[PDB]
RNA sequence: GAGGUAAAGCGAAUGAUUAGAAGUCUUGGGGUUGAAAUGACCUUAACUUAUUCUCAAACUUUAAAUAUGUAAGAAGUCCUUGUUGCUUAAUUGAACGUGGACAAUUGAAUGAAGAGCUUUUAGUGGGCCAUUUUUGGUAAGCAGAACUGGCGAUGCGGGAUGA
RNA sequence: CCUAAGGGGGACUCAUGGAGAACAGAAAUCUCCAGUAGAACAAAAGGGUAAAAGUCCCCUUGAUUUUGAUUUUCAGUGUGAA
RNA sequence: GGUUGCGGCCAUAUCUAGCAGAAAGCACCGUUCCCCGUUCGAUCAACCGUAGUUAAGCUGCUAAGAGCAAUACCGAGUAGUGUAGUGGGAGACCAUACGCGAAACUAUUGUGCUGCAAUCU
């Protein structure tokens, strides 16, 4: 049925997504990309840990699903279902093709899905508390076994899923420049309608 | 006599979208 | 099935510029083209009559014939190991005066002006153009600008 | 000044619609009723497309409508408001300051009844506007109307209550 | 969905400045202005005819890249100098403006003795014919702008005046008042009636014996000059003659100088705030917003 | 001058796509408080608003590198006025001209066993390989294109050996 | 495939959204506002198009005659088309 | 300098919401015998300039306004890329050498200029 994963590791063809030109494409095995306590506020989980690709490579949707399941199972088993928020950061949009007379009319049919990842591209991100660091790292390290190639586990300099360092976030928070938005936050802008900006951020200490 | 407008450009029987629940 | 029609592969070449579709600004129709003028060719997709072939989009040539709404332009096209003289009839919507004349025609006047004035002063002037030459010697003052020492920085991850 | 003479509300036009669901003699008799009421030749509207449920087809002459302006529009409007006994609802006024109602029998207006004609219901719509709407309707230099000069629901409601001594419900 | 997003404004392509104003029909403008490329820099000359609520503007224009250049111009408000003081927007006032602009342009050119025009206006359709062994008549094309082409429109009054004044303006008579569409011939009698204000005089006569109060309100200026219908024609008939005697343009004497006008207008109209002023405004609005902190 | 590929973008159009948050009078349903009220409520799902993760050979505002068209004068630039059945309202222009002015730094570099021209005829019309770009294919000492350089057609030193 | 779906001129603005009007309802017809084209343009797709090339109206046959030049494919041969 | 007619470039000119507008101009505005077009003198046509108004159009100003335009010890000499090696690496790919070199992002500034004719406190 399914060929060995070694047949589709490298980005040899141009991107081939589902479209109006290929229509009979199956669905990716991964459908859920956010796990754990995804409704947790930004302030609850300051520590972010990434699983980063050190390869220009293709990861199948099957491998993504397997790694997601492994990491989620381990972390909920060790620390509880509400101790983390796991996010899969690569979406499989590239369609693989299978052919099987001979080489005549050999354009293949859709066979599976893979995400094309670059070097330094984040594959999985996990926001949690500091005390659960050693757990979350081991959750990603096991998931590494389900992937081909080399991956690195990198502790982020930033607060959770924000683009601000762990010191700039505190500065923008004590300055009233950050408000909650559910699982994410909104930052203050010094452009646009002054009244709407002021209304959205009441605690803004202007200088 | 009187009527001659329809400044639109309609397709076939096109009961327009709408037509749902 | 192979496809090779007249306007094949001109999807982006013959597009109007972004936020510039529609009516032609009328300076295009008020310009006056004379035989011997140098003109750039750029097909306007919204006028399909007197339209150039896709080869001439981006080519520059000499006007040889002027008609009611069109000009004839002479282009030299490579066919194998030589050039062939092509005579294309183009409506004036696809044509604009070439800016290479205005640079060279100004240098002729400037050279003429320089020649007459040195002659007035009974001296000489050199009109040949020169490529950029290596720079001369110079002295760098350090008052307020004492050199600051730099070093390569260590490696960090910012993700 | 908001109390300017040119800010005076007044009727722009009245449009009378009879959407008889079929084509032929009945639509013609509705057109006869409209020509009787307005004194002007009305215009018949054709269905824009086909619906089998309503028994209509594209380009089948379905409805008939007519536009009246001036004193005759005012006379027809009060003749129709008598049938409504001068009582509309708040829901009946659009955000652009236009309003409408629908009578159910055309003999209540005050015209002779004919057995051949029968009775048709009728739809009334009044288009409101201040002076200067020609800006939006002229050919050359067409522009938009300023915000204070715009017609809205509240101004039209108050003007209607004042000019007709009627009641605007809200059920 | 909110429709007017920032992306909607980003991708909107504004039309030509004078098209968004609704003043120039660029289709018609392109067809009128564009000149045969083999006639090079010889310009096409346009008869721009525009009607305001009180005035008729007729100009002879040639177009260039830096902008149009006016050759001559005749306005309807010049008419009081020639003896027409009221009804400056008649069809006949249009005829008078066309005749005036034709004579003024020909005076500027030098084609006065040649191409006098139709000196005896009988209402017959006629085109300015070229003189053998002589310069061709000044050729001009009609530019009615956004105004609709209707049989009886006032723009063709300027047309007929300019045609009768000696300018060559190509046209047909099926848009003149008095054209019988059923019997495709021109009733030159009715056209001649319209040229000399006959319809207005007939309105005066018909209103005076029917609604005297309305005649008193509509035709006030006529009442205080004691000008009746029977001498209406003379008002035009003399004016025509006067227009041909001295068609030169005489500018109005200005009660103030250009500098005085500029200083007076410059006293009004607000001037933009400095960056610092609006920064201070923003700071004040921020401080005064602290009172609704709840 | 032309271009629309790489990169880039998606709180920009189109199309795909993950997650919450706050709202609204077609909320789409379950249980209410209902006697009904639909008049509220608990809930889930929709949309809307400001955000969020990830994408495109047959998407795109922007937009390279390499490559590509034209020009760099004497057949040039300027002045005056001749020809015509073409053109202008014209004594306006168009083209081709008579007469006059601008002298070797005559208007970039570099090179040039010098430039231009004609006739006639052979063989050939199975190709293949290497870097880089690249399509089908799991792939292949597989099949197919782009630019250049090579082998064929070529010996010589090296790669033991080898188109 | 089309006597218009060709040609000329003129008037209008399309898809769509919001708010309103007896029967009338998600869908009949009418009204205002909004509406950069999100429609439509015979057809496959791309391009192009808004006082238009779209919708509607009026008049027409330039879808005519004589033969050359030219563009593309190109050997700078033919055919088709322009 | 204001305003009108005709324009060039075609948003630094557009969009939203407020506020102001002397003179003239423009505008709204009044009327339906006549030329003319409509279901409707609403649009178009004609007449009056006579009865009225700056409410609107138009113009200017305001907005940590949207958009747009311009600039850069912004990001970034990053991504990409011409050229080179008997460079690294099993590979995927990566580093280096002589050259070329973005976009997003960020910050700041700005928000039509102008030609011909006419006219005006
Ligand atoms: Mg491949
Ligand atoms: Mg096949
Ligand atoms: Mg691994
Ligand atoms: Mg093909
Ligand atoms: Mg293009
Ligand atoms: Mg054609
Ligand atoms: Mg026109
Ligand atoms: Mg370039
Ligand atoms: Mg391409
Ligand atoms: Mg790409
Ligand atoms: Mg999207
Ligand atoms: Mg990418
Ligand atoms: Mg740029
Ligand atoms: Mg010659
Ligand atoms: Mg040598
Ligand atoms: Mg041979
Ligand atoms: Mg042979
Ligand atoms: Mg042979
Ligand atoms: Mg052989
Ligand atoms: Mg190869
Ligand atoms: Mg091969
Ligand atoms: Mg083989
Ligand atoms: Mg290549
Ligand atoms: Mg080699
Ligand atoms: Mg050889
Ligand atoms: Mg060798
Ligand atoms: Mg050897
Ligand atoms: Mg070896
Ligand atoms: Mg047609
Ligand atoms: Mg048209
Ligand atoms: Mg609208
Ligand atoms: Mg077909
Ligand atoms: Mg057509
Ligand atoms: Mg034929
Ligand atoms: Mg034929
Ligand atoms: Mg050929
Ligand atoms: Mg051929
Ligand atoms: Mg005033
Ligand atoms: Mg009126
Ligand atoms: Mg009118
Ligand atoms: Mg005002
Ligand atoms: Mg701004
Ligand atoms: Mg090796
Ligand atoms: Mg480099
Ligand atoms: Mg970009």
């Amino acid at each position: 049925a399914r060929r060995p994963a070694r047949c589709y590791r490298y980005c040899k063809n141009k991107p081939y997504p589902k479209s109006r030109y290929n229509r009979a494409v199956p669905d990716a095995k991964i459908r859920i990309y956010d796990l754990g306590r995804k409704k947790a506020t930004v302030d609850e989980f300051p520590l972010c840990i990434h699983l980063v690709s050190n390869e220009l490579e293709q990861l199948s949707s099957e491998a993504l699903e397997a790694a997601r399941i492994c990491a989620n199972k381990y972390i909920t088993k060790v620390s509880g279902r509400d101790s983390f928020h796991l996010r899969v950061r690569v979406h499989p949009f590239h369609v693989l093709r299978i052919n099987k007379q001979g080489m005549r009319g050999a354009w293949g049919k859709p066979h599976g899905l893979a995400a094309r990842v670059s070097i330094g591209q984040i594959i999985m991100s996990a926001r949690t508390k500091d005390s659960n660091k050693d757990v979350v790292i081991e959750g990603l390290r096991r998931a590494r076994y389900k992937f081909p190639g080399q991956q690195k586990i990198i502790i982020s300099k930033k607060w959770g899923f924000t683009p601000l360092n762990r010191d700039e976030y505190i500065a923008k928070k004590t300055n009233g420049e950050v408000i909650d938005d559910g699982a994410y936050v909104k930052f203050l802008s010094r452009k646009g309608n002054l009244e709407a900006n002021l209304q959205q951020f009441p605690n803004y200490q202007y200088s | 006599t009187s009527s001659k407008k329809s400044d639109a450009a309609p397709a076939s029987a096109d009961p327009a979208k709408a037509k749902k629940k | 099935g192979k496809s090779r029609g007249y306007r094949s592969g001109t999807r982006y070449a013959f597009q109007r510029d972004f936020k510039k579709h529609g009516a032609i600004p009328l300076s295009t129709y008020l310009k006056v083209y004379k035989v011997g003028d140098i003109v750039d060719i750029k097909a306007n997709g919204s006028i399909q009559k007197g339209m150039p072939h896709k080869y001439y989009h981006g080519k520059t040539g000499i006007v040889y014939n002027v008609t009611k709404s069109s000009v004839g332009v002479i282009i030299n096209k490579v066919v194998g190991n030589r050039y062939i003289e092509k005579r294309v009839n183009l409506r004036v919507e696809h044509v604009k005066h070439s800016a290479c004349r205005q640079e060279f025609l100004n240098r002729v006047k400037s050279n003429a002006a320089k020649k007459r004035e040195a002659k007035a002063n009974g001296e000489t002037v050199y009109l040949k153009r020169q490529a950029a030459k290596p720079r001369g010697s110079r002295i760098i003052s350090t008052e307020g600008n004492i050199p600051q020492t730099l070093a390569p920085v260590a490696y960090e991850t910012f993700i | 000044k908001s109390q300017n003479v040119m800010r005076e509300l007044r009727i722009e036009k009245l449009v009378l619609n009879i959407c008889v669901g079929e084509s032929g003699d009945r639509l013609t008799r509705a057109a006869k009723v409209l020509e009787q009421l307005s004194g002007q030749t009305p215009v018949q509207s054709k269905a824009r497309y086909t619906v089998r449920t309503f028994g209509i087809r594209r380009n089948e002459k379905i409805a008939v409508h007519v536009t009246v302006r001036g004193p005759k529009a005012e006379e027809i409007l009060e003749r129709g408001l008598k049938v409504k006994e001068y009582q509309l609802r708040s829901k009946n006024f659009s955000a652009t300051g236009n309003f409408g109602f629908g009578i159910d029998e055309h003999i209540d207006l005050g015209i002779k009844y004919d057995p051949s004609i029968g009775i048709y219901g009728m739809d009334f719509y009044v288009v409101m506007g201040r002076a200067g709407a020609r800006v939006t309707r002229r050919k050359r230099a067409r522009s938009t109307i300023g915000n204070s000069h715009k017609t809205n629901k509240e101004d039209t409601i108050q003007w209607f209550k004042t000019r007709y001594d009627a009641e605007v419900l809200d059920k | 969905k909110e429709f007017r997003t920032s992306a909607y404004h980003s991708r909107f392509q504004t039309p030509f400045r004078r098209r968004q104003e609704g003043k120039t029909d660029y289709y018609q403008r392109k067809r009128l202005v564009t000149q045969h490329k083999a006639k090079y820099n010889s310009p096409k000359y346009r008869l721009v005819v525009r009607f305001t609520n009180k005035d008729i503007i007729a100009q002879i224009v040639s177009a260039h890249i830096t902008g149009d250049v006016v050759f001559t111009a005749a306005y309807a408000h010049e008419l009081p100098r020639y003896g027409i003081k009221y009804g400056l927007t008649n069809w006949s006032a249009a005829y008078a403006v066309g005749l005036l602009v034709a004579r003024r342009a020909l005076q500027k050119l030098g084609l006065d003795e040649t191409y006098t025009g139709v000196e005896e206006v009988e209402g017959e359709f006629e085109l300015t014919e070229a003189v053998e062994d002589g310069p061709r008549p000044f050729k001009v094309f009609l530019d009615i702008g956004l105004q609709r082409t209707t049989t009886g429109a006032r723009v063709f009054g300027v047309l007929k005046g300019a045609s009768d004044g000696g300018l060559y303006v190509p046209h047909s008579p099926n848009r003149f008042p008095g054209w019988d569409i059923e019997a495709e011939e021109l009733d030159a009698e009715l056209l001649r009636k319209y040229i000399f204000g006959g319809h207005v005089a007939e309105y005066m006569e018909e209103l005076l014996d029917d609604d005297e109060e309305k005649y008193k309100s509509i035709f006030k200026n006529y009442i205080e000059e004691e000008i009746e219908s029977e001498d209406v024609e003379e008002i035009y008939a003399n004016a025509h003659e006067a227009i041909r005697a001295d068609p030169s343009f005489k500018p109005t004497e200005k009660k103030f100088t250009k500098e005085q006008y500029k200083a007076e207008s410059k006293k009004y109209r607000q001037q933009k705030l400095t960056r610092a002023e609006r920064q201070a405004k923003v700071a004040k609005k921020i401080a005064e917003f602290k009172a609704q902190q709840e």
